């Protein structure tokens, strides 16, 4: 029979329903991520003839480092805060600190967070 | 007064309203805290890195935060008609993008602690106003020249 067992576990995520031991053919389950994690892939998985479709992933947020910002002579735009949690897929906006100009390629002041990884711009003494 | 009229003759209603807006923020003492924080933060960097003692000693003194119409007109004259119109036009776009809720920056992580668009609009407006004020009084005080004012404020006004 085209019956599946329990749907697969995913790091920092879980299914929206209570976990059953056996699943009927063409039955489906949906996933959710932990608070600051971002779902990447399809939200739903289906039991297709004894096998589940590919589960999504829950990608890590980026933690904006005060020390990196100080070493690169940058600051967060729009805020006085030097601490920020950025989700995967979101853009982070920076500015050069006063007395510094951009030394990295243009458009590096606006950059995307991806699974805990962020490329910080660099500024150098004017 | 001739050069000032020679600039105003080249400005549309959008640029003229941005001029009224900028001048209005320069007359608002509520932004003085922003200038003192910027002053302290800039002096602390120079002290830490043991750089430019002449500038540090000027930064230990009190900055002038008084508005004067002649000094305002001198900044516009030193920028020249072209840069002054580019600056007022970009100020218009920034303010319109905040008003319309279309400012791309609104989708950034930088605003993701805020629950609604009105809060986002308020953060953006209060930050732009503080930057217009800080940049003008750093110029008035001789820490930056007209060209530095232009390039620095255009970074903050980018949409």
């Amino acid at each position: 029979t085209g019956k599946c067992g329990p749907p697969p576990p995913i790091d920092n995520g879980d299914i929206t329903s209570f976990p059953l031991s056996v699943y009927a053919p063409a039955s489906s389950v949906e996933y959710q991520c932990q608070n600051l994690y971002q779902l990447e892939g399809n939200k739903r998985i289906t039991c297709r003839n004894g096998q589940w479709s590919e589960p999504p992933k829950c990608l890590h947020p980026c933690v904006i480092s005060r020390e990196i910002m100080e070493n690169y002579n940058i600051a967060l735009r729009w805020t006085a805060k030097q601490k920020l949690y950025s989700r995967t897929g979101e853009s982070v906006e920076f500015v050069c600190k006063r007395g510094y100009r951009l030394s990295s390629r243009s458009h590096t002041l606006r950059t995307t967070c991806w699974d805990g990884k962020l490329e910080y711009p660099t500024c150098a003494k004017r | 007064l001739k050069t000032l009229d020679n600039l105003l003759k080249t400005l549309d209603n959008n640029q003229k309203q941005a001029l009224i807006y900028f001048k209005d923020k320069l007359q608002d003492k509520k932004y003085l805290n922003d200038l003192m924080e910027q002053q302290k933060s800039f002096l602390d960097n120079l002290q830490k890195k043991k750089e430019d003692p002449d500038l540090q000693d000027r930064l230990k003194k009190t900055l002038n935060s008084e508005y004067d119409e002649s000094q305002f007109n001198k900044l516009l004259n030193e920028l020249g008609n072209a840069k002054a119109k580019q600056f007022l036009q970009q100020l218009h776009i920034m303010l319109q993008s905040i008003k319309d809720g279309t400012l791309t920056s609104f989708s950034s992580s930088n605003f993701n602690d805020l629950q609604n668009l009105e809060q986002k609009k308020e953060r953006a407006l209060q930050y732009i106003n503080g930057k217009l004020y800080v940049e003008y009084y750093f110029y008035i005080n001789g820490i930056s020249n007209a060209d530095n004012f232009f390039e620095t404020i255009m970074e903050y006004l980018k949409t």
